[PDB]
């Protein structure tokens, strides 16, 4: 198979503006009890890493 | 009050231990009626951010 894979740290990455007027929806947790609980802060870009890009893909996201 | 200059007008102002009479009026003050206190616990709370 060749996984690059389980092997990864990285689950998504974030980025979070608190300036631009915006609106603000919410991230999920990793907390099981409970869900709940929406949270509120806004949000702008964000992904989750695409497979399969191949290392290097350890070298640089990009979308 | 007159004779300086321009001509003045006049107003007599009681002292304070003695006005004595003055048009007092007994007051009620209403805000209602349930006052209360919450404590809202952050959601999400983290090093990087409170929410």
């Amino acid at each position: 198979y060749p996984t690059l894979s389980n092997w990864n740290a990285v689950k998504t990455i974030q980025l979070v503006s608190n300036l631009l007027p915006i609106n603000k929806e919410s991230i999920p947790s990793f907390r099981n009890s409970n869900v709940g609980i929406i949270n509120a802060q806004g949000i702008l870009a964000d992904f989750v890493p695409l497979v399969t890009n191949g290392p290097e893909a350890r070298i640089s996201i990009d979308f | 009050m007159s004779n300086s200059a321009i001509p003045l007008n006049v107003v007599a102002v009681q002292e304070p231990r003695l006005e004595l009479n003055n048009e007092r009026t007994w007051v009620v003050v209403k805000g209602g009626q349930q006052v209360t206190y919450y404590p809202f616990p952050s959601t999400s709370f983290s090093s990087n951010q409170f929410n």
